[PDB]
C-alpha cells in the first residue's frame, strides 16, 4: 500500500511548493495519477486477502472503497476551485492540504489491518472534516453543524475504544485475521450485550442510524461542496466497512440484538423518504436521501447473509457516486442564484439544457433504474430481506415508490416548468462543471458493465 | 455508608419488602443529608430557619425517592416471582424519578429523571448479577 | 419532518444533554469566591472521608 | 518521582535519621532497638509484599 | 522585584521541589514542601495589585492547611510504626490524612476552588509556573506512596475532578480560568490511573505539561487573557491562532494528536485491571473539555471576529521577545503519537 | 451602522473578460491548460486505460479454474456412479463425536 | 498484465503464513505477560513489583549503653 | 528561459519519485516476510537448477 | 511501579552496562527518521513564528533542530529497546520458574473439540 500512501504525502509538499496559479493544475493531475495507480488494487483473490505487510492489507471490500476515495479527490479539487476563486494562496493551499490529509487518513483507514489502528485513523478523519466545514462553510450554522457532527461521532466511538482495548486484553490480539480465525461464540449475557452495543453503536452513529442522524443534515447542508462530497460519498461508508468487519466476533448475539436496529432502519427509511417528499431545501433533500440509502445498507449488514453483504457493498459504492454527483449539481445551481431554496430557480432545462441532461441521469440513478449498480445493490438487499421475512418486501416496496416520487419531484421542480422571470444571471454551463458531471456519471455505467468488481468478498 | 449498603444487600431480593423500604429510605436520607450539608456550606442560607427548611426539604426528597424505589422494586419482584431481573430495578428507578418530578413539581424533570434513574438502577442490578465493579482492586 | 426530526429526536438526546450540562456548569461555576464557604466545604469533605471511607 | 541521588552518589542525607536502630550519639539505644533490628533483618531484600506477608 | 531576587526565588522553588523528589525522609519531604510554598508566594505577588494579593493569600491559606494535615499524617504514621522512611504507610488513618493533604495540594475535587481563583488572580507566567511545577511535586510523592493508596478515595476524587473541570470550563469565558479548569480535569485523569500504573501517571504528567506550556506561551506571545482579546489575534499574527487551534485540538484528546496518547494508555491500563465503568465514564466526560476547547477555537481561528483601528499600528510593529522552546512545545504537544512505545523508556 | 464594513462585492463573471473560457481560471492560458490536463488525464488516461485494464485483469478470482475443476469432478463422479455432490464436507472417521 | 504488474499466488500465500505466525505468537505473548503480571503482583516473588524495604546495613551492631540493646 | 521551467516545474517529479520509493519500500516489506518461502504444504516444491528462491 | 526497584538497578542511570549486548538501532530506523521529521517541523514552526521565510531562512538553525532530535531519538530508542528486552527476559524467567502456574496443556484437534453451531437465518 506504500506505493499509494507515499504519493499522497508527496502531494502535500508539491502543493506547498508549486506556484500560486499552478496549485489546482498540479493537485488535479497528480490526484488523477494516484487514482490510476490505485486501480491496480481491484485484482483480488477468491480465497483470501492481499496481505501486503504486517500493517496493511486489502480485500474485495477495501479495494473499491480505496478506488472511490482516490477518484473522489480530483473531483473535489474541481468543485473547490470553482467556489474558492478569491481566496489567498496560503488559504487555497490549506484547503488542498485538508483534502489531501483526509484522503490519506481514509486510505490508511480502509487498509488498516488492526482494529485499533483502524480506530485511530477512522477517528483522525474527524479533524480535517471539522476544519473544512467550520472554516470554509458559507452560513452561520456551520459552527453548530460542526459541533453536532463532532460530538455525535465521539459519543458513538469512545465506548468503541473501551471495547476494543477490552477485547485485546481478553483475546491477545486485535488483528483482523487472528480475530477471524480465533473467533468464539458470544454467549447471551449482559456483559456481552453491552460489548455488542459499544461496537455496533459506534458504527451506527457513523452510518447514521435513524434517530442518530440529525448531525447528517446539519453537516451536509452547511459544509462547502468538497466537504459535502466527501461526507456523503466516503465518510458515511466508514460505518458500513466497520460494521462488516467487526461483526466477525459478535455472533450469535447479532441474531437477537439486531431487532431494534432493523426496526429503526426500516421505519426510518420510510420516514426519511417521506421527509424528502416535503423539503423546501435542495441540499437537505439530498442529505435525507443519503440517510434512506444508508438505512437500507444497515438492514443488509444486520440480516448478515452472503446475498445481503454483496448488496450492501454495491449500494455503498453506487450511493457514493450518485450522492456526490447530486451535490455537485445542486452546488452549480447555488453558485448561479446564491440560494439553496428549491423553488427559486425553475426552467433550468430551457436555460441550461446539458445540465438538465445531467440532472436527469443523476436522478435516474438515484432511484433504482435497471441495470444500474444502485438497483443491483438494492435488489440484492431486498432479496436477502425477503428470505429474512416476508413483510420486509412491503416496507421495501413502499420505500422504492417514495424514492421514485421524490427523485422525480426534485427533477421536475428544478428543471421543468417556466423560468423565474427576474433571475437574469444564469450564465451558460462551464466546461469545468460539465466535465465534473461526466466524470461522476461515466464510471457508474462502466461499473454496471462490470459488476463483480463492487460486489465484495462474498462474491 | 458501607454498613447501610450491607444491610440493604443482606435483605434478600424478593422478600421483606418493609425492611427493603426501610433500608433504602435510610440510604436516601443519608445521601440527602450529605447533599444538604454541602449546599449549606457552599450557598449559605439567609437564616437558621431557612437553613433548616432547606435541609429538611432535601432530606425528605431523597428519603422519599429511596423509599419509593425500594418499595416498588421489592413489590414488583414479589408479585412477578422473578428475583434477579433488572426490570424490577428499572421500575423502581422510574418510580423514584416520578417521585423526584413530583417533589420538584415539573413534568419534564419527572420524565427525564424516570428515564435516567431507570437506566441507572437496571444497570446496577445487571452489575450485581454479572460481577461488575466500579472501584476495581488493582491487579496485573 | 417537524414532530420527529425537528422536535422530538432533537429534544431527547442532544437538547436534553446540552441543557443538563449547561445547568450543571452554572451550578459548579456559580461561586462567590469566599474562602469561608469553600473552607467549610473542605471541613465537610474531610469529615466524610474520615468516616465513610474505611 | 524518587530520584535516589543519595544511593547514586554514596551520600547520606537523612538515612541516618530514618530509623532508631541506626548509629546514635554516645551509643544510646532505642526503646525497641532489638525488635526493630529483627524486623529489618527479616524484611531485608524480599520487597514490601513478601515482607508484609 | 529585582531580577537577581526573582531568579533566586525561582531557584528556591525548584530546590524545594527537588528536595521533595530526592528525599527519603518524611521530614525532608515536608521541608521541601514548606520551602516551595515560602518561595512561591512572592512569585505570585510579583506584579502588585489587589487581585495578586488576594490570590497569594488564598494560595497560602490552602497550602498551609495542606502542609499541616500532611505533617499530622506523618506523625501518626511514626506513632504506629516508628518509621520515618517514605514507603507504604502503616496506618489507614494516616494514609487517609496524607491522601487528603496531597489532593488539597494538587487541587483535586472537592479541593479545587483555589485553582481557578488563584490562576485568574496571577499573571500568565505565574500561572504557567503554578500549574506545571506545583503539580510536579505532590504527584511524585503520591507515586512513591501509591501502593497504600485507597483506590476508592483516589478514584472518587479523580472522577469528581474530571466532572468539575468539565463543567467549570464550560461556564468560563476567561482564558486563565479555562486553563485552571482544564488543569483540574487532567489531574483527575492522572490520579485516576495512579493506583494502577505510576508509569502511566508520569506519561500523562509529561504530555499535560507539554500542552500546558505550549498553550500558556502562546497566550503570553499573543498577550491575550480573555476570549475577545484572543479574537483580535487573527488580524495581527494568524500563525499563532492556527498553532493554538491545533494545540487545543490536541488537548481535547482528538486522534491522532498527542493528547490522545495519555487517555488511550490510561483506558487500556485500567481495562487490564477489570475496570470498565470508570474508563467509560471518564472518556465520555472529556467531551465537555473538548466542547469548551472547540468554543475557544471558533472565536480565535475558525472565525474572523471584528477588529479595531489601532491594529494597523500593531501591524507596523514587530514582536521583540522570543519564547524559549515554543516551536518544540508546539511540535511535542501535537505530533508525537507515533512515538508512543517510548513510555517503556519512561518506565 | 455598528462597524466599518466593506459592501458585499458584485459577483464576478468569467465570460466577460474571456468569452471562450472553460471556468477553470481567470488567466486564459492557465484556464486552457487546466481544461486540457483535466480532460486528457481524467477522460483519456483514467477512463479508457483503467477501463481496459480492469476488463483484462487476469482471472485471479479462479472462476474459470473452478469451472474446469467442477467439470473434471462431474465427469469422474458420473463415470463411476458416485453421487455428484458428496453428502459430507469432512471425514466422519476423522471426526470423533462425544459418547 | 499478470507478468508485468502482479506476482504468483505462492508469494501472497506464504507471506500470509508468515504474517499469521507473527500475529499468533504476539497474541500468545500478550496473554502470557498478563498472567505473569497478575502472579508477580499477587505474590511479590519475582523481579517485578519489588517495593523497597529498609536497608539492614543501617543497623548499628556496636555495644550500647544498656546490655539488653 | 530553460532554467525558469526547471525552477518552476521541479515539483512535478515529487509524486512519481514517491511512487518509486513506495514500490521500493513494498519490496523491502516483502523481503522480511520470507520465513515460509517454499515451505507451505500446498506450494512446496523442488528448486529449479538455476533458481535460488521461489519468489522475491 | 512494575519494574521500578528491580534487583540490580542503578539509580539515575539512563542506560546500564547490560544494555550493550543488544543490537543498536540502525541509523536509518523509521523511528529515527520520524524524530528527524519532528525536528524539521519544529524548525519550520520557528521560522513561521518569527516571521522569516519558512523554508528558506535559517538553514543552520533547521539543521541544528534536526540533528538534536535525531541524537536524542537514538538514545531514547536504545533505552526503550533495553526496557522491552528486560521485560521479556523477566517474563520468560518467571514462566520457567513457575511450571505449576504455567502448565503445558494437551492439544486437541477440531475433530475432537465439539462446538455449538448457530445457524444464521
Ligand atoms: C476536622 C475536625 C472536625 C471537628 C472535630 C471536633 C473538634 C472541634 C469541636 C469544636 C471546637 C471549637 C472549634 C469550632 C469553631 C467554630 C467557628 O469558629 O465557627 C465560626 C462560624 C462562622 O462564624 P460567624 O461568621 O461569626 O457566624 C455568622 C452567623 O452564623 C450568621 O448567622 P446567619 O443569620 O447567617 O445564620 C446562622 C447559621 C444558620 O445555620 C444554618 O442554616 C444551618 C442549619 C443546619 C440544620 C441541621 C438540621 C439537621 C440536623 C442533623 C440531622 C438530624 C436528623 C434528622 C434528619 C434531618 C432533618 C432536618 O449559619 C449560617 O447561616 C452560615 C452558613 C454556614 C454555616 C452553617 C452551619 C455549618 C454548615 C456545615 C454543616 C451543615 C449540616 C447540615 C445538616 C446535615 C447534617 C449531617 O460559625 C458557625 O458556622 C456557626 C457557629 C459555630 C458552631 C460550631 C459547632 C461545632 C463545629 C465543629
Ligand atoms: C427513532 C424513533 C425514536 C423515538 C421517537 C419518539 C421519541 C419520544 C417522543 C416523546 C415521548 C416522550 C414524552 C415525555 C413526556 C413529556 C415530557 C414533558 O416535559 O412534558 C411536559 C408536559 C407538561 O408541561 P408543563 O408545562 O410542565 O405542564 C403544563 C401542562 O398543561 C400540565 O398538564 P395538564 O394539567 O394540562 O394535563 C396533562 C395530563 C393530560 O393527560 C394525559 O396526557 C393522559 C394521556 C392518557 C392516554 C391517552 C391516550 C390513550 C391511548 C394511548 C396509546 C394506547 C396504545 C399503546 O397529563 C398528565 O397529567 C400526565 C400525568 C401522568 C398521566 C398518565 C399517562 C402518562 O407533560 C405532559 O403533558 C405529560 C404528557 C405525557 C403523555 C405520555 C408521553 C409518553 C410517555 C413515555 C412513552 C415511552
Ligand atoms: C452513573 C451512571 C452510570 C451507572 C453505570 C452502572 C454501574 C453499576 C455498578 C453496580 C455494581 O456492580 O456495583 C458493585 C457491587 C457488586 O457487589 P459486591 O461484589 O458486593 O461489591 C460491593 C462490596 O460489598 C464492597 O465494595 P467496595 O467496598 O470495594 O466498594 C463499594 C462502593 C459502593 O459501590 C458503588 O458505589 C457501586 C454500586 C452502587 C452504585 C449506585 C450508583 C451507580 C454509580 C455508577 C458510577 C459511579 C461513579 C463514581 C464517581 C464518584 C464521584 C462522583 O463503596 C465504596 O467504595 C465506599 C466508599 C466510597 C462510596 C462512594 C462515595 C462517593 C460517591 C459520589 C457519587 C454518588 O454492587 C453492590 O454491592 C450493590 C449493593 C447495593 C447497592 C444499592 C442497591
Ligand atoms: C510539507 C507540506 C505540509 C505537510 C503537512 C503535514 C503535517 C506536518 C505538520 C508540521 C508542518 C511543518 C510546519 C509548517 C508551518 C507553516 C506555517 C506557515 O506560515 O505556513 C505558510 C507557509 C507559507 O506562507 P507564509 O509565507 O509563511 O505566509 C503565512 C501568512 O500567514 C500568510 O497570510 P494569510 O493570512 O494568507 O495566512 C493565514 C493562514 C496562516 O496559517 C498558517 O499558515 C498555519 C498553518 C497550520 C499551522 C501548523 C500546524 C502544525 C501542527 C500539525 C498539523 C499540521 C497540518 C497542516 C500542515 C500545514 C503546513 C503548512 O491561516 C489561516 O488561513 C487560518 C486557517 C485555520 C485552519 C487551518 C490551519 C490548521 C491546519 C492544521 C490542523 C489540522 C491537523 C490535522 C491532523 C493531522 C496532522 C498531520 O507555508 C510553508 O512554508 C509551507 C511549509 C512546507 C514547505 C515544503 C516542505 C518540503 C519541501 C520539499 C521536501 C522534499 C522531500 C524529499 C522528496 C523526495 C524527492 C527529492
Ligand atoms: C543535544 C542533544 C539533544 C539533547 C536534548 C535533551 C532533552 C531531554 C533531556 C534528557 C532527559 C533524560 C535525562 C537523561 C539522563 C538522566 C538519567 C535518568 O534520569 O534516566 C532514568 C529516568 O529517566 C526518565 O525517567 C526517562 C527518560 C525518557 C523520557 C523522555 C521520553 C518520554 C516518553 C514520551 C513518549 C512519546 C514522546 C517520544 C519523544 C518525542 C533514570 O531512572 P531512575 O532514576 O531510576 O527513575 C526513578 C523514577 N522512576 C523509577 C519512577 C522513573
Ligand atoms: C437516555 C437517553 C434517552 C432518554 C432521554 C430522556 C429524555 C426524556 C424526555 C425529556 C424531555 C423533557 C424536556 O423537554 O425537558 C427536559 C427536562 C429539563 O428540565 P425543565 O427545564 O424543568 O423542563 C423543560 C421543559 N420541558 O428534564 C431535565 O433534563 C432535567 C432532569 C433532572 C435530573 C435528571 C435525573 C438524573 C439522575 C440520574 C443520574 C445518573
Ligand atoms: C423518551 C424515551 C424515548 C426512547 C426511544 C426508543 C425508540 C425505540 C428503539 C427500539 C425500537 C424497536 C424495539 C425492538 C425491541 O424491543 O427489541 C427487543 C429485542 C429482542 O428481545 P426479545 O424479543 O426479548 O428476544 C428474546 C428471544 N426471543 O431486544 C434486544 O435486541 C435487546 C436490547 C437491544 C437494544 C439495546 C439498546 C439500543 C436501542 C436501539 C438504539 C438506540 C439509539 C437509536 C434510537 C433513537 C435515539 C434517538
Ligand atoms: C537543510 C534543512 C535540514 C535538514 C538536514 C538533513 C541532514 C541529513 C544528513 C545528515 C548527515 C548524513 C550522515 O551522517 O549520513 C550517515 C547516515 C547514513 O545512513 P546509513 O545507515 O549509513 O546507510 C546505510 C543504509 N542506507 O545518515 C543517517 O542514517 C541519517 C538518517 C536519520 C534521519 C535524518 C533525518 C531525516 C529527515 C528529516 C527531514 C529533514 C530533511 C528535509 C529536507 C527539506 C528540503 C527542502
Amino acid at each position: 500500500m506504500l506505493k499509494i500512501i507515499i504519493p499522497t504525502t508527496m502531494l502535500l509538499p508539491m502543493t506547498w511548493m508549486s506556484k500560486h496559479n499552478m496549485i489546482w493544475i498540479n493537485a488535479t493531475v497528480h490526484s488523477l495519477l494516484i487514482s490510476l495507480i490505485s486501480l491496480s488494487l481491484l485484482n483480488q483473490l477468491g480465497e483470501n486477502s492481499l496481505n501486503f505487510s504486517l500493517t496493511f492489507f486489502s480485500d474485495s471490500l477495501s479495494a473499491p472503497l480505496l478506488v472511490l476515495t482516490t477518484w473522489l479527490l480530483p473531483l473535489m479539487l474541481m468543485a473547490s476551485q470553482s467556489h474558492l476563486s478569491k481566496e489567498t494562496t496560503t488559504r487555497k493551499k490549506l484547503y488542498i492540504t485538508m483534502l489531501i490529509l483526509l484522503q490519506l487518513f481514509l486510505i490508511m483507514t480502509f487498509t488498516a489491518t488492526e482494529l485499533i489502528l483502524f480506530y485511530i485513523l477512522f477517528e483522525a478523519t474527524l479533524v480535517p472534516t471539522l476544519i473544512i466545514i467550520t472554516r470554509w462553510g458559507n452560513q452561520t450554522e456551520r459552527l453548530n453543524a460542526g459541533l453536532y457532527f463532532l460530538f455525535y461521532t465521539l459519543a458513538g466511538s469512545l465506548p468503541l475504544l473501551v471495547a476494543l482495548v477490552y477485547i485485546q486484553n481478553t483475546t491477545g490480539s486485535l488483528n483482523f485475521l487472528i480475530i477471524h480465525y480465533w473467533s468464539h461464540p458470544l454467549s447471551n449475557s449482559w456483559s456481552n450485550i453491552f460489548m455488542w452495543l459499544a461496537c455496533i453503536m459506534a458504527f451506527m452513529v457513523k452510518m447514521p442510524l435513524y434517530g442518530l442522524h440529525l448531525w447528517l443534515p446539519k453537516a451536509h447542508v452547511e459544509a462547502p461542496i468538497a466537504g459535502s462530497m466527501v461526507l456523503a460519498a466516503v465518510l458515511l461508508k466508514l460505518g458500513g466497512y466497520g460494521m462488516m468487519r467487526i461483526t466477525t466476533i459478535l455472533n450469535p448475539l447479532t441474531n437477537y440484538m439486531a431487532y431494534p436496529f432493523l426496526m429503526l432502519s426500516m421505519w426510518g427509511m420510510i420516514m426519511t423518504s417521506s421527509i424528502c417528499l416535503r423539503q423546501t431545501d435542495l441540499k437537505s433533500l439530498i442529505a435525507y436521501s443519503s440517510v434512506s440509502h444508508m438505512a437500507l445498507v444497515i438492514v443488509a449488514i444486520m440480516i448478515q447473509t452472503p446475498w445481503s453483504f454483496m448488496g450492501a457493498t454495491a449500494l455503498m459504492i453506487a450511493h457514493g457516486l450518485t450522492s456526490s454527483m447530486l451535490f455537485c449539481l445542486a452546488n452549480t445551481n447555488y453558485e448561479r442564484v446564491h440560494s439553496r431554496t428549491m423553488i427559486l430557480a425553475r426552467g433550468l432545462q430551457t436555460l441550461l439544457p446539458l445540465m438538465a441532461t445531467w440532472w436527469l441521469v443523476a436522478s435516474l440513478t438515484n432511484l433504482a433504474l435497471p441495470p444500474s449498480i444502485n438497483l443491483i445493490g438494492e435488489l440484492f438487499i431486498i432479496t436477502a430481506s425477503f428470505s429474512w421475512s416476508n413483510i420486509t418486501i412491503i416496507l421495501m416496496g413502499m420505500n422504492m415508490m417514495i424514492t421514485a416520487l421524490y427523485s422525480l419531484y426534485m427533477l421536475i421542480t428544478t428543471q421543468r416548468g417556466k423560468y423565474t422571470h427576474h433571475i437574469n444571471n444564469i450564465k451558460p454551463s462551464f466546461t469545468r462543471e460539465n466535465a465534473l458531471m461526466a466524470l461522476h456519471i461515466l464510471p457508474l455505467l462502466l461499473l454496471t458493465l462490470n459488476p463483480k468488481m463492487i460486489l465484495g468478498p462474498l462474491y | 455508608a458501607k454498613t447501610l449498603l450491607h444491610k440493604y444487600s443482606d435483605i434478600p431480593e424478593g422478600t421483606e419488602c418493609h425492611r427493603k423500604a426501610y433500608a433504602s429510605t435510610s440510604i436516601g436520607g443519608a445521601t440527602g443529608l450529605i447533599v444538604s450539608a454541602y449546599s449549606i456550606a457552599l450557598k449559605p442560607p439567609a437564616s437558621f430557619l431557612e437553613g433548616v427548611a432547606r435541609t429538611g426539604r432535601y432530606t425528605f426528597t431523597s428519603a422519599a425517592i429511596g423509599a419509593i424505589f425500594g418499595l416498588t422494586s421489592c413489590i414488583s419482584a414479589q408479585v412477578r416471582e422473578k428475583p434477579d431481573d433488572p426490570l424490577n430495578y428499572f421500575i423502581g428507578g422510574c418510580a423514584g424519578g416520578l417521585t423526584l418530578g413530583a417533589r420538584t413539581r415539573s413534568y419534564g424533570i419527572g420524565a427525564a429523571a424516570c428515564a435516567y434513574m431507570g437506566l441507572t438502577a437496571a444497570l446496577v442490578k445487571m452489575g450485581q448479577l454479572e460481577g461488575w465493579q466500579v472501584f476495581a482492586e488493582p491487579k496485573v | 419532518s417537524s414532530l420527529l426530526d425537528l422536535i422530538w429526536l432533537e429534544t431527547i438526546l442532544p437538547k436534553t444533554t446540552s441543557f443538563i450540562q449547561m445547568k450543571m456548569s452554572i451550578m459548579v461555576s456559580n461561586q462567590k469566591g469566599l474562602i469561608k464557604l469553600y473552607f467549610l466545604s473542605f471541613l465537610i469533605t474531610i469529615m466524610i472521608s474520615m468516616t465513610l471511607f474505611n | 518521582p524518587f530520584f535516589d541521588v543519595q544511593k547514586r552518589l554514596g551520600l547520606d542525607l537523612d538515612r541516618w535519621m530514618t530509623i532508631q536502630s541506626a548509629e546514635q550519639p554516645h551509643k544510646i539505644p532505642g526503646r525497641c532497638h532489638a525488635f526493630e533490628k529483627e524486623w529489618i533483618e527479616c524484611a531485608h531484600g524480599i520487597g514490601g509484599i513478601r515482607a508484609e506477608k | 522585584m529585582n531580577p537577581i531576587i526573582y531568579t533566586t526565588l525561582i531557584m528556591t522553588v525548584m530546590s524545594g521541589t527537588m528536595l521533595v523528589m530526592i528525599s527519603s525522609h518524611w521530614l525532608l519531604i515536608w521541608i521541601g514542601f514548606e520551602m516551595n510554598l515560602l518561595a512561591m508566594i512572592p512569585v505570585l505577588m510579583k506584579n502588585f495589585n489587589p487581585r495578586a494579593t488576594e490570590a497569594a493569600t488564598k494560595y497560602f491559606l490552602t497550602q498551609a492547611t495542606a502542609s499541616m494535615m500532611l505533617m499530622m499524617a506523618i506523625i501518626i504514621n511514626l506513632l504506629y510504626s516508628g518509621q520515618w522512611t517514605i514507603t507504604k504507610m502503616f496506618n489507614p488513618v494516616a494514609m487517609t490524612m496524607m491522601t487528603m493533604a496531597l489532593a488539597m495540594k494538587l487541587g483535586l475535587s472537592p479541593f479545587h476552588f483555589w485553582v481557578p481563583e488563584v490562576t485568574q488572580g496571577i499573571s500568565l507566567q505565574a500561572g504557567l509556573l503554578l500549574l506545571t511545577w506545583q503539580k510536579l511535586a505532590p504527584l511524585s510523592v503520591l507515586c512513591q506512596i501509591s501502593q497504600s493508596i485507597n483506590p476508592n478515595l483516589m478514584l472518587t476524587m479523580a472522577m469528581l475532578s474530571i466532572l468539575i473541570g468539565g463543567w467549570g470550563g464550560l461556564n468560563q469565558t476567561q482564558l486563565r480560568k479555562i486553563m485552571a479548569y482544564s488543569s483540574i480535569a487532567h489531574m483527575g485523569w492522572m490520579t485516576a490511573v495512579l493506583p494502577y500504573n505510576t508509569t502511566m501517571t508520569i506519561l500523562n504528567l509529561l504530555i499535560y505539561i507539554t500542552m500546558t506550556l505550549a498553550m500558556f506561551m502562546l497566550l503570553i506571545h499573543s498577550s491575550a487573557t480573555t476570549t475577545l482579546s484572543l479574537s483580535h489575534t487573527w488580524n495581527k499574527m494568524p500563525v499563532i491562532t492556527s498553532l493554538m487551534m491545533v494545540t487545543l485540538l490536541s488537548m481535547g484528546g482528538l486522534p491522532p494528536l498527542s493528547g490522545f496518547m495519555p487517555k488511550w494508555m490510561i483506558i487500556q491500563e485500567m481495562t487490564k485491571n477489570e475496570s470498565i465503568i470508570m474508563p467509560t465514564l471518564m472518556a465520555m466526560t472529556a467531551l465537555l473539555n473538548l466542547y469548551f476547547y472547540m468554543r475557544l477555537a471558533y472565536s480565535s481561528s475558525l472565525t474572523m471576529f471584528p477588529s479595531t483601528n489601532n491594529m494597523k499600528m500593531k501591524w507596523q510593529f514587530e514582536h521583540t521577545k522570543q519564547m524559549k522552546l515554543l516551536p518544540t512545545m508546539i511540535v511535542l504537544s501535537t505530533l508525537v503519537l507515533p512515538m508512543t512505545p517510548a513510555l517503556s523508556s519512561l518506565n | 451602522i455598528r462597524l466599518q464594513e466593506d459592501p458585499d462585492p458584485e459577483d464576478e463573471n468569467l465570460y466577460e473578460k474571456n468569452p471562450d473560457s472553460h471556468g477553470y481560471d481567470k488567466d486564459p492560458i492557465v484556464d486552457l491548460w487546466n481544461m486540457r490536463v483535466v480532460f486528457f488525464f481524467g477522460f483519456s488516461i483514467v477512463l479508457v486505460l483503467g477501463s481496459t485494464f480492469v476488463a483484462y485483469l487476469p482471472d485471479y478470482r479462479m472462476q474459470e479454474w473452478a469451472r474446469r475443476e467442477a467439470e473434471r469432478l462431474v465427469k469422474y463422479r458420473e463415470a463411476n456412479g458416485l453421487p455428484l455432490m458428496e453428502s459430507n464436507c469432512f471425514d466422519p472417521n476423522k471426526i470423533q463425536l462425544p459418547e | 498484465i499478470a507478468r508485468t504488474f502482479y506476482d504468483g499466488p505462492e508469494k501472497n500465500y506464504e507471506k500470509t503464513m508468515a504474517i499469521l505466525q507473527i500475529e499468533a505468537e504476539k497474541a500468545e505473548l500478550r496473554l502470557k505477560e498478563l498472567e505473569v503480571r497478575r502472579l508477580m503482583r499477587a505474590r511479590g516473588d519475582g523481579p517485578w513489583y519489588q517495593y523497597p524495604t529498609i536497608d539492614k546495613a543501617l543497623i548499628d551492631h556496636s555495644p550500647k549503653t544498656t546490655p539488653d540493646n | 528561459n530553460v532554467l525558469q521551467i526547471v525552477r518552476d516545474h521541479w515539483v512535478h517529479i515529487l509524486v512519481p519519485v514517491g511512487f518509486v520509493f513506495g514500490c521500493y519500500l513494498d519490496r523491502r516489506s516483502d523481503e522480511k516476510l520470507t520465513a515460509f518461502r517454499n515451505k507451505s504444504l500446498l506450494f512446496k516444491r523442488e528448486l529449479r537448477p538455476n533458481e535460488e528462491v521461489t519468489w522475491k | 511501579t512494575m519494574m521500578s526497584g528491580r534487583p540490580g538497578r542503578v539509580p539515575l542511570q539512563f542506560l546500564p552496562n547490560e544494555a550493550r549486548s543488544l543490537p543498536p538501532p540502525k541509523l536509518t530506523d523509521p523511528r529515527l527518521v520520524y524524530m528527524g521529521f519532528l525536528g524539521y517541523c519544529s524548525g519550520l514552526i520557528d521560522n513561521a513564528i518569527r516571521r522569516r521565510p519558512v523554508v528558506s531562512a535559517g538553514l543552520h538553525r533547521q539543521l541544528l533542530y534536526v540533528t538534536s532530535f535525531v541524537f536524542f531519538g537514538y538514545y531514547l530508542l536504545k533505552r526503550q529497546d533495553y526496557m522491552y528486552a528486560l521485560r521479556d527476559h523477566d517474563m520468560f524467567a518467571y514462566v520457567k520458574s513457575h511450571p505449576e502456574d504455567f502448565p503445558e496443556k494437551d492439544k486437541k484437534t477440531y475433530g475432537e473439540i465439539l462446538e455449538e453451531f448457530h445457524p444464521v437465518r
